[PDB]
RNA sequence: UGGAGAGUUUGAUCCUGGCUCAGGGUGAACGCUGGCGGCGUGCCUAAGACAUGCAAGUCGUGCGGGCCGCGGGGUUUUACUCCGUGGUCAGCGGCGGACGGGUGAGUAACGCGUGGGUGACCUACCCGGAAGAGGGGGACAACCCGGGGAAACUCGGGCUAAUCCCCCAUGUGGACCCGCCCCUUGGGGUGUGUCCAAAGGGCUUUGCCCGCUUCCGGAUGGGCCCGCGUCCCAUCAGCUAGUUGGUGGGGUAAUGGCCCACCAAGGCGACGACGGGUAGCCGGUCUGAGAGGAUGGCCGGCCACAGGGGCACUGAGACACGGGCCCCACUCCUACGGGAGGCAGCAGUUAGGAAUCUUCCGCAAUGGGCGCAAGCCUGACGGAGCGACGCCGCUUGGAGGAAGAAGCCCUUCGGGGUGUAAACUCCUGAACCCGGGACGAAACCCCCGACGAGGGGACUGACGGUACCGGGGUAAUAGCGCCGGCCAACUCCGUGCCAGCAGCCGCGGUAAUACGGAGGGCGCGAGCGUUACCCGGAUUCACUGGGCGUAAAGGGCGUGUAGGCGGCCUGGGGCGUCCCAUGUGAAAGACCACGGCUCAACCGUGGGGGAGCGUGGGAUACGCUCAGGCUAGACG
């Protein structure tokens, strides 16, 4: 006895599942290249944090991690791992961190 | 957006439209940007259309829609006219 | 316009905070007389310059925390303790009137 | 309502003779010029020292039975000349004079005030050539009351001007008897009327 | 351009003092009465419960299909299959469902008003500007098959398209870390490093249109923060554990103790914290000479809410009225396992109540959503209906008509009154009867031009055969209150402290201008009264504008805290105070003028305003502050 306009709720449904992938995809790489910048795996460290910034932005595309957030979210990455590495040095693969 | 269209003041069987710029989004007889001309269309008056072209022009620079009937009173009072 | 008001600091015993008394005087809205009132400010001293009985002048700045909306501009007079002691022997008079 | 009844009692009762029959109130048959005391059963015994109240009250009460205007209109009219600047007395007299069946009293084109105020709503007057039936209708000065082009032929407007040759009309107003027109020249003057009406009294009646 | 008082304490007086009345107002109701029209207005109570219909959708110019039908093909026929086309149905996808509409619950609060801050922010669609769109891949519905359930619906397998999703490339540019410069809170620039772009569709078809992507700006809308203002009770005096602050994090578009860890012990309060009660707030509105008091309905602005409570999802935007989840109460279905529902949308039902409307017409107008457009949706809206609920206009006749019919009421029995009132005479023509008959409606669109400017053309009226115009044309609703004084209007009879009246004073117990009836009169009039409520008078909470010896009122006395108040002179500051300039003060309302409905109510246009607050500049007499001085106050 209702209007079609549930298919709105579907939709919404299936951008869920697409967000809550893309985010839980995103923390987790976070917390990988966190720990390679704590037991001081620079290169690896680095090499990660290119793909998990990669991902921000990809997910900034679209609405599920959209404006300026995902910037916070790489500025937050990147000054978390490149204070871990100045506990140890060597930035050895000269990823996203600037010289 | 924006839109420039009209609102009615008259009373009943008496209509008055003030041609107005104002958000889309609100009541036609709500609070709007600027009061840019008024339209009497029972003609009881010698002066039943004014409008003020440079404002319109500005709000159309700016961004405004206006309506059809609203660009129609406009075209009548010469805001689109580049001869 | 930023508002900028001018108090008296009677309490230093925050971190990085002090509390500003201002007064005002203005036209009774009925009566003309003019009244006095105040309204103590909690202000953000960050290199905790200010002291005691520093009268200094108060600028509105974004939100530091809770009920702190406001910094140090400068300090008009050096410390003068006869206001602060005017304060607190307002504030000690409480005691006296509860049973 | 209009009060609509009898007429020469306000005659007897106002104490003064008012014209609201336009003849037989000159004619020896008023009853005001042979009955001047008051109606009803105690009209003849002797009157009491009125209060002031009375004599305001029976002075806005001449006055507006003198024009045969309700309550309502009338006290609409002093409100409106009170707010307008100038003595409330004149603007309120000036004002009640611009009605249109005053005007078509005053020109001659009926006998009586209510005599006009049939005329007018009849449709037997226009003003400057639109046919207009409203007795309360505001005459501004420049106005041409006229008859209707249809109505000229009626019996009493041609008997009322045909009374009208040679009679001379107010200060304020001018006549053209075969066209059977007139004009309202201007706001007529507290000297203009000669109405037995003291305005300070009704302003003080509406001061309480 | 503005200000009235009166009655009442006494045998009489003056004062104090309360009570009452005359005024204006209402989203009113009730009684009696009730003719017409226009414009307004109409659940104030149960934010109680709701049958039923409608109220939010739209795009085939994003994509692939199912069903029904037709036409044309590959074939000799059949089978099978291809293309075109019509109707219909949902699906995938995009935009809209966050607007519009309703309501006053809850909220004493940065909720609102007002003035500012954002170097701490976002903004779909829209506008301007710069640049770009290369290649590849994948999935889920529809659909096909099977299962479970009474139903709601649900589960599994398989096929597939896209403006669906993903990868790589191009880096105009942008994002981030770090460094430098400028600027000064997170503003702007620059370098290296790293990371991030895209979608196609339609034709009048190789050229345009609707779009898409990245960025900068505009515009609009909004978030957050701050100064000041915002009811009653102190028979509420102490309140606070995320409490106050810090550090580091989480979170958001963004600050924040918003949230979380650890550390410090703070924060608030008689300048009224905390608690209780009450209440959306404002533009305004009512009243008032003003100051002020009261109020927040219609309309407009902001807020909050969507049976009660909590919560996230999706999205530019929601903690989402007609979206989702859970708990509670309720109603309905039920195979008793479980489900469905939420009028404070329009109308309507029922309950409560003194009381508040039609289950109407329409997409024509204005506005909104979607679409290139045609067009579709719109209980927004435009109209109509009902209700003297209000405001305004109008009618129930006009003129002549006796020293005066009758009836009725008084009466000195002479007469007086109802009263020119009536009957009557002449005249106009409310109603109605016909005929004509609208403005509101010219755009979108089409054609020319160039899908521009400009020109031309065509369609479309709910109200409604209504308004209005012409002709014809009948004398054709009046009621309600009052008549002792305040307060305008008096007699007769009945009644006998009875029956009753009464706003206050008061009236009636034999001859009542006060009761009841009659005659007459007074006041208003399609109204008149009553009740309730607000302001008024009321200078009766006295800022303007009161008082305390005896009328209500000086604390039993002192000491003294906070607070309030401060002799004379000079100077500095310019906080109060004052002045100039400027910004702000939406519209409607109010005021003034002109104009449109035959007037008015109603409405349009223009004009004038204005406290307050922000900013810049100026003045220094007074109040303030600081520095110094004096001795008349004070003390020694
Ligand atoms: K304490
Ligand atoms: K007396
Ligand atoms: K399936
Ligand atoms: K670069
Ligand atoms: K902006
Ligand atoms: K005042
Ligand atoms: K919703
Ligand atoms: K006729
Ligand atoms: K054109
Ligand atoms: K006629
Ligand atoms: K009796
Ligand atoms: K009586
Ligand atoms: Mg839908
Ligand atoms: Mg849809
Ligand atoms: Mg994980
Ligand atoms: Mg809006
Ligand atoms: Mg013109
Ligand atoms: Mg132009
Ligand atoms: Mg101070
Ligand atoms: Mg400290
Ligand atoms: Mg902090
Ligand atoms: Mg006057
Ligand atoms: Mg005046
Ligand atoms: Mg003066
Ligand atoms: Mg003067
Ligand atoms: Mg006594
Ligand atoms: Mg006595
Ligand atoms: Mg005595
Ligand atoms: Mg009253
Ligand atoms: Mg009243
Ligand atoms: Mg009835
Ligand atoms: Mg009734
Ligand atoms: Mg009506
Ligand atoms: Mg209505
Ligand atoms: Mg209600
Ligand atoms: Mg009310
Ligand atoms: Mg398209
Ligand atoms: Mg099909
Ligand atoms: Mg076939
Ligand atoms: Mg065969
Ligand atoms: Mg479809
Ligand atoms: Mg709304
Ligand atoms: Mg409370
Ligand atoms: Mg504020
Ligand atoms: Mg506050
Ligand atoms: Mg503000
Ligand atoms: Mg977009
Ligand atoms: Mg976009
Ligand atoms: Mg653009
Ligand atoms: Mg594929
Ligand atoms: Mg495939
Ligand atoms: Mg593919
Ligand atoms: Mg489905
Ligand atoms: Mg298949
Ligand atoms: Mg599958
Ligand atoms: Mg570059
Ligand atoms: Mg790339
Ligand atoms: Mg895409
Ligand atoms: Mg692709
Ligand atoms: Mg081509
Ligand atoms: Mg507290
Ligand atoms: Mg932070
Ligand atoms: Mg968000
Ligand atoms: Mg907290
Ligand atoms: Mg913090
Ligand atoms: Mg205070
Ligand atoms: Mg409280
Ligand atoms: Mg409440
Ligand atoms: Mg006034
Ligand atoms: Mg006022
Ligand atoms: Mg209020
Ligand atoms: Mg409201
Ligand atoms: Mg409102
Ligand atoms: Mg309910
Ligand atoms: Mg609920
Ligand atoms: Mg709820
Ligand atoms: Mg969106
Ligand atoms: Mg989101
Ligand atoms: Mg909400
Ligand atoms: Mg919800
Ligand atoms: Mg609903
Ligand atoms: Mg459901
Ligand atoms: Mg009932
Ligand atoms: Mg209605
Ligand atoms: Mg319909
Ligand atoms: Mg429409
Ligand atoms: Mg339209
Ligand atoms: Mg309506
Ligand atoms: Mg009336
Ligand atoms: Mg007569
Ligand atoms: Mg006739
Ligand atoms: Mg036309
Ligand atoms: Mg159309
Ligand atoms: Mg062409
Ligand atoms: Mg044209
Ligand atoms: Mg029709
Ligand atoms: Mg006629
Ligand atoms: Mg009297
Ligand atoms: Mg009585
Ligand atoms: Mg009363
Ligand atoms: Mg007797
Ligand atoms: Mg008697
Ligand atoms: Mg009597
Ligand atoms: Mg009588
Ligand atoms: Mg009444
Ligand atoms: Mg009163
Ligand atoms: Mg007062
Ligand atoms: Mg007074
Ligand atoms: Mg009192
Ligand atoms: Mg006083
Ligand atoms: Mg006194
Ligand atoms: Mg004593
Ligand atoms: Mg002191
Ligand atoms: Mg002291
Ligand atoms: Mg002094
Ligand atoms: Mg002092
Ligand atoms: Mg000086
Ligand atoms: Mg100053
Ligand atoms: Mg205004
Ligand atoms: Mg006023
Ligand atoms: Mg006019
Ligand atoms: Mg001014
Ligand atoms: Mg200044
Ligand atoms: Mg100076
Ligand atoms: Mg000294
Ligand atoms: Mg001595
Ligand atoms: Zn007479």
């Amino acid at each position: 006895r209702n209007l079609s306009a549930l298919k709105r709720h579907r939709q919404s449904l299936k951008r869920r599942l697409r967000n809550k992938a893309k985010k839980s995809a995103i923390k987790t790489l976070s917390k990988k290249a966190i720990q390679l910048a704590q037991e001081g795996k620079a290169e690896e460290a680095l090499k990660i944090m290119r793909k998990a910034e990669s991902l921000i932005d990809k997910a900034a595309k679209g609405s599920t991690l959209h404006k300026n957030a995902a910037a916070r979210r790489k500025s937050r990455l990147m000054r978390k791992v490149r204070q871990l590495l100045e506990a140890a040095g060597a930035p050895l693969i000269g990823g996203g961190l600037s010289a | 957006m924006v839109k420039i269209r009209l609102a009615r003041f008259g009373s009943k069987h008496n209509p008055h439209y003030r041609i107005v710029v104002t958000d889309a989004r609100r009541k036609r007889d709500g609070k709007y940007i600027e009061k840019i001309g008024y339209y009497d269309p029972r003609k009881t008056t010698p002066d039943w259309l004014k409008v003020d072209v440079e404002r319109a022009r500005y709000w159309l620079s700016v961004g405004a829609q206006p309506t059809d009937t609203a660009r129609r009173l406009l075209r009548q009072a010469g805001v689109f006219r580049q001869e | 316009p930023k508002k900028v008001l001018t108090g008296v600091v009677v309490s230093d015993k925050m971190q990085k905070t002090v509390t500003v008394l201002v007064e005002r005087q203005f036209p009774h809205p009925l009566y003309g007389k003019v009244i006095k009132r105040s309204k103590k400010y909690l202000a953000h001293d960050p290199e905790e310059k200010y002291k005691l009985g520093d009268v200094v002048e108060i600028i509105e700045s974004r939100p530091i925390s809770k009920r702190k909306r406001f910094r140090v501009l400068r300090l008009v007079e050096s410390g003068r303790m006869d206001l602060v002691e005017k304060y607190l022997i307002r504030r000690q008079n409480y005691e006296s009137l509860s049973k | 309502g209009r009060y609509i009844g009898p007429v020469c009692r306000l005659c007897r009762r106002e104490g003064v003779k008012l014209y609201l029959k336009g003849e037989r109130c000159y004619s020896p048959k008023c009853a005001m010029e042979r009955r001047p005391y008051p109606p009803g059963q105690h009209g003849q015994k002797r009157a009491r020292r009125p209060s002031d109240y009375a004599v305001r009250l029976r002075e806005k009460q001449k006055l507006r039975r003198i024009y045969g205007i309700s309550e309502r209109q009338f006290r609409n009219l002093f409100e409106e000349a009170s707010k307008k600047k100038g003595v409330t007395g004149s603007v309120f007299l000036g004002l009640l004079e611009s009605r249109l069946d005053n005007v078509v009293y005053r020109l001659g084109f009926a006998v009586s005030r209510r005599q006009a105020r049939q005329l007018v709503r009849h449709g037997h007057i226009t003003v400057n050539g639109r046919r207009v039936d409203l007795p309360s209708y505001r005459v501004r000065p420049g106005d041409e009351i006229a008859v209707a082009e249809k109505s000229r032929n009626l019996e009493l407007i041609r008997q009322n001007l045909e009374a009208m040759k040679g009679r001379k009309v107010g200060p304020w107003l001018s006549l053209d008897v075969e066209g059977m027109k007139g004009k309202f020249l201007r706001l007529p003057d507290r000297e203009d009327l000669a109405l037995p009406v003291n305005e300070q009294l009704v302003i003080e009646f509406y001061s309480r």
